[PDB]
RNA sequence: AGUAUGAAAAUGAUUAUUUUAUAAGCAAUCAUGAAUAUAUUAUAUUAUAUUAAUGAUGUACCUUUUGUAUAAUGGGUCAGC
RNA sequence: AUAAUAAUAAUAUGGUAAUAGAACAUUUAAUGAUAAUAUAUAUUAGUUAUUAAUUAAUAUAUGUAUUAAUUAAAUAGAGAA
């Protein structure tokens, strides 16, 4: 016999078993079970989904493979079939996520702006909140070499239940990174998993419960917390208050102090109300005068924008952002 | 001398006792094998070459 | 005119969907080693099954070294508690595992008189002023 | 009872008791209480009953224990877990025996998940 | 007044213009079981709060429009007016045609240290702004302008600077909210 | 000559050591590490030429030697690659050089002392003008800009536990 | 008074961080800002760590004593014994 | 009828001289796997109700534990002369 052989056919077993992803093996790791249980996905979610899930695109192995000396080895991964790899669902689970949140987002305030909207739905959903959640969960990548597996001589199940794409052996040894594509990326990967999954869920309880998903969402990605007020950042706040004014039925808005102290100090402090009539819109308080008025203007923007109705109202379609 | 199966519960398993010797023989073995290999196929490569 | 600052979430794992914070649990042992005899009994006789059959969230590896018996615990915020559990009897290394079962992964930290609380949200109320108080000072 | 403002408001703050122990809470806020729970395993979920006060910005319902169907108020149990190992020294001033009094408080995470006018 | 509960301060037991921080007071101070009235003691300006926001910004299907907590304690005609504009005391004033605008362009481009933006006002009845409005002046006086200015930098102190960007940085913390 | 590109990860300490320096070293000076300590603190970040030329008309005779050590330096910086008039003295310290004989003080009244007889060495480091002293103007820099301003009215933390309660 | 090896301490100099020129005591603890450092789940409004803003409280140890901060006693300091 | 751990109730749990109980560190002897993917040692950061041990990172040695554990021996533990 020879030891080589013994690895080879190892190594051909393991490429069969990516290939196929066979539900018994899939059922046999443990770590996709206990994911599995963790996260309650639903039992009609089968074990080689979850697995396939996990299992990035790696077709072809590339052309830094051949050289060490540049700073790269891909020694970890195997290739994987065309037609079962995380890819098409990947899409899928980001598509689901680009509505859902977005429409929560809208939902919760109605005129956000939309640079503003943007930023919170990418706070949401993005690429490295997505990795972190994914990490939490307890997606582990496969670190560990095909031929140090072999000599451990550990089951295939394990391998199918850890995170699998081209990950780079020695990235950033002796503090050098290589700086490849996202193809490459550990944080990349682990935001497919996440969307993958969400996809897969999909997949499996469309028919049944249309809306499972939306919910598992909503636990998962939309209970995070988020201030939108910490979001915006104005440049000539009165300018754009007035132009609102103007554009609603209201009249025209100026400020005026309300509460003045210590005047002639290092630190006063001036409370000013922008007033449109006799009904304040935003209050603003200052260590200046224009401070103050400032303020003032931008608490009134902050109660136009992050005005959030309530659900028993009737939807607010909101009329376009303030264009200055 | 527990195993995976004795447990009959599917989240607990026993990761395999192969001793560090061992591994470390057989990663000799393999990596000389495949020294082996090449230096054979260069030689014929050189033979070849040397014919024509 | 506005512009967005570019900022991310905060998880608060409790409030939609809670995801268990001990994620594995490797129970370590030696076959010679006196100080590894409890943890070598637990493993024998029936505990650990019913274990993994009351938490199959959580995967119980079960490794075999040289040194001391180990409880190494592994959570979802990236921690790692290790429980050296040499010369403790069956009862008592079941107990330990159950305290890192408890455990959400955080480190261990002092605590000063009332510190209850941990908010990400504004105050409901406002932030008190002396210009808007109800009573007005003198 | 006209329970009306607090309904409408979109912020809401509670004030439930647990052992007559006060904690100020709004949802997503992280109780740490300063005490080993037997009753709650990790995951469980806690339905608050000696809620004294349910604010908003400028209304209370507060008074005895507020009727619970007024309300929701479900915790999580997120983790039993200590305080940070402590060993204070107890001795006397010509006394060579130095008695050390170890402590490690217990401790019980709780998430305030729900929190509504029902 | 559509709510008729009884208001309350923020009450404590001891003494609260000696004791307001004693948190034990509060704690200690029960009161008869109901709703209450406990008006904010605070500013509204990082409110996002929906008992913060004007009635002119709620939509006109929130039932929040006709509850009364967007309270409206101040009255306009007791405040004095802060940094306004003179367009908004006498009100704006669209009289200048379009050749008087091709006129002040051609005075503009032709001297602006002469016939600079003040002056041009002056002789309209109109805003310096809106005279910026409608003409640039040539563009080398608007380098010469951006020259001293830069001059003037230099000839700060490393302190003057220091301050110059502290002041910036707290300007652009306003706008945050 | 290559299509690939690279990010490096350095710490602190292998920053600091990467920046071309050079390590002057004296012989057995015969002083107390006083004396010397009473000359060097003189020669902190001086230019080397500088501090060569103080040393010249120094009147201790420590002087001479640090002199000598400075010169010697700047010849190694030289051989290096460095420039005379690029390197300062970044760093400069002495040390007891040990075996230091002590001999007894006989006095009066059949008392005694014991009299040492310190050697000392004097090292030196000496960094460059257009490496380090530019990194560490670019790091002050960068946390002037980073430095947060002084706010009149600004959000001060609120001190304190709460107590379960609202105050207000 | 063997031969190596020796990030053992006391102790010297230097630098870095950080604090310190209106503040008065065993020099700590606790409270609490602040600054900085590191961190391969800081998602962060994160964590820890370093640090004489700052406030509270705080009369070295030992022996010997009816009783010690004691201006009763012993110890310069570390390592070995 | 025992033990191990966990429950509920109650009672107690300051302490000099002093009495009793039970542990740990260190060194040697008997028995004795393991292996530089290890061990030993050090710093730091952790974990274990923590004189202790253990995890990890790192430095240094050493192809290796009189090693875990049970006894039995101690020149068995030092801020006090």
């Amino acid at each position: 016999e020879s030891e080589l052989a013994k690895y080879k056919e190892y190594y051909q077993g393991l490429k069969s078993t990516v290939n196929e992803i066979p539900e018994s093996v899939a059922s046999k790791s443990p770590s996709l079970r206990t994911l599995h249980k963790r996260l309650q996905l639903p039992n009609e979610l089968t074990y080689s989904t979850l697995s396939r899930c996990l299992t990035c695109p790696s077709a072809k192995l590339p052309d830094k493979i051949n050289n060490p000396t540049k700073g790269a080895a891909f020694v970890n991964t195997v290739p994987t079939n065309k037609y079962l790899d995380n890819h098409g669902l990947n899409i899928m689970g980001k598509n689901l996520l680009s509505y859902h949140v977005t429409k929560s987002i809208i939902q919760k305030y109605p005129r956000l702006p939309t640079v503003v909207l943007n930023a919170a739905v990418n706070a949401y959903i993005s690429e490295a909140v997505l990795a972190h959640i994914a990490k939490y969960w307890g997606i582990e990548v496969e670190t560990t070499s095909v031929l140090s597996r072999y000599l451990k001589m550990e089951p295939f199940e394990f391998t199918l239940g850890r995170l699998k794409f081209f990950n780079n052996s020695l990235n950033s040894k002796d503090g050098i990174e290589l700086i490849t594509g996202k193809n490459f990326s550990e944080t990349s990967a682990l935001a497919m998993s996440v969307r993958s999954i969400i996809a897969a869920i999909w997949a499996v309880t469309e028919q049944k419960d249309s809306q499972a998903v939306y919910r598992f969402i909503d636990d998962h990605i939309m209970s995070r917390k988020l201030d939108i007020t910490k979001m915006f950042q104005f440049e000539q706040p009165t300018r754009e208050l007035a132009m609102l004014c103007r554009r609603e039925g209201l009249e025209k808005p100026v400020s005026k102090l309300v509460a003045e102290s210590g005047r002639l100090s290092k630190s006063p402090v001036f409370i000013v109300h922008v007033f449109s009539g006799e009904e304040t819109l935003g209050e603003g308080y200052g260590s200046s005068l224009k401070e103050a008025k400032a303020r003032a203007a931008t608490d009134a923007l902050m109660k136009w924008y992050c005005y959030e109705p309530l659900a028993q109202q009737e939807p607010v379609i909101d009329p376009g952002t303030v264009v200055v | 001398h527990p195993f995976s199966d004795n447990y009959a519960s599917p989240n607990i398993y026993v990761v395999n006792d192969v001793t560090s010797k061992e591994q470390k023989s057989k990663y000799d073995t393999i990596m000389k094998e495949i020294q082996k290999l090449e230096d054979d196929a260069t030689r014929k490569a050189l033979e070849t070459a040397r014919s024509a | 005119v506005v512009k967005a600052i570019a900022r991310n979430s905060i998880g608060r794992n409790g409030v939609g969907a809670f995801v268990f914070p001990c994620r594995k649990i490797t129970l370590q042992f030696c076959n010679w080693g006196g100080s590894s005899e409890g943890m070598r009994k637990f493993l024998t006789s029936k505990r650990l099954d019913k274990w993994g059959q009351e938490f199959p969230w959580i995967q119980f590896e079960v490794m075999r070294k040289s040194g001391h018996p180990l409880l190494r615990a592994e959570y979802t915020n990236g921690r790692e508690k290790v429980i050296c559990v040499r010369n403790l009897n069956i009862d008592n290394v079941e107990n330990k595992l159950k305290l890192l079962k408890d455990s959400d992964g955080d480190i261990l930290r002092r605590r000063t008189k009332n510190d209850n609380v941990e908010s990400l949200n504004s105050s409901v109320r406002g932030i008190w002023s002396p210009l808007h108080a109800a009573k007005r000072h003198r | 009872t006209d329970t009306t403002p607090l309904k409408l408001s979109n912020e809401l703050y509670a004030i439930f008791k647990i052992h007559n122990r006060p904690y100020l809470v709004t949802e997503g806020d992280r109780v740490i209480l300063p005490f080993k729970l037997k009753q709650a395993e990790v995951g469980d979920i806690l339905n608050m009953t000696d809620v004294t006060t349910l604010g908003s910005r400028n209304y209370k319902l507060v008074g005895h224990p507020i009727n619970t169907s007024l309300y929701t108020l479900k915790a999580t149990v997120v983790g039993k877990t200590k305080r940070a190992f402590q060993t204070r020294e107890v001795t006397k001033r010509r006394n060579r025996r130095v008695r050390h009094a170890k402590s490690k408080g217990d401790l019980t995470i709780l998430r305030i998940s729900e929190l509504s006018m029902n | 007044k559509q709510f008729g509960f009884p208001k309350t301060q923020v009450t404590t037991i001891y003494n609260k213009t000696k004791s307001a921080s004693n948190y034990k007071g509060y704690l200690k101070h029960r009161d008869a079981p109901g709703m209450y009235y406990q008006p904010s003691e605070s500013i509204a300006t990082g409110s996002v709060n929906s008992e913060t926001i004007p009635r002119s910004f709620m939509a006109a299907s929130d039932p929040r429009r006709g509850l009364d907590m967007p309270v409206q304690s101040t009255k306009a005609k007791q405040c004095p007016n802060v940094l306004v504009g003179k367009s908004t005391v006498n009100g704006k004033t669209y009289h200048l045609g379009p050749q008087e605008i091709d006129e002040i362009r051609k005075l503009r481009l032709d001297n602006p240290q002469k016939y600079t933006r003040k002056f041009l006002a002056a002789k309209y009845g109109i805003s310096p702004l809106f005279v910026s409005m409608v003409s640039k002046p040539s563009e080398q006086h608007v380098q010469i302008m951006e020259s001293r200015l830069q001059e003037i930098q230099s000839r700060w102190k490393e302190k003057r600077r220091i301050a110059r960007e502290d002041r910036k940085r707290r300007k652009l913390l306003w706008y945050q909210a | 000559n290559s299509s690939e590109r690279y990010k490096l990860k350095l710490t602190k300490r292998e920053i600091e050591v990467l920046e071309p320096s050079v390590y002057a070293q004296s012989y057995r000076i015969k002083s107390s590490m006083k004396k010397a300590t009473l000359l060097l603190r003189l020669l902190g970040g001086l230019d080397v030429m500088k501090a060569i030329s103080q040393c010249h008309f120094s009147n201790k005779k420590i002087a001479r030697e640090v002199a000598e050590l400075l010169q010697k330096g700047v010849k190694d910086g030289q051989k290096l690659g460095l420039k005379p008039e690029d390197l300062y003295i970044s760093q400069i310290w002495t040390g007891s050089d040990g075996f230091w004989r002590k001999r007894v003080e006989f006095k009066a009244r059949t008392r005694i002392g014991i009299i040492s007889h310190p050697y000392i060495h004097v090292r030196c480091i000496l960094r460059t003008k257009s490496v380090t002293k530019r990194r560490l103007a670019y790091e002050a820099h960068l946390k002037e800009q980073k430095r947060a301003p002084w706010v009149q009215l600004g959000d001060k933390p609120i001190r304190g536990v709460t107590g379960g309660v609202y105050k207000w």
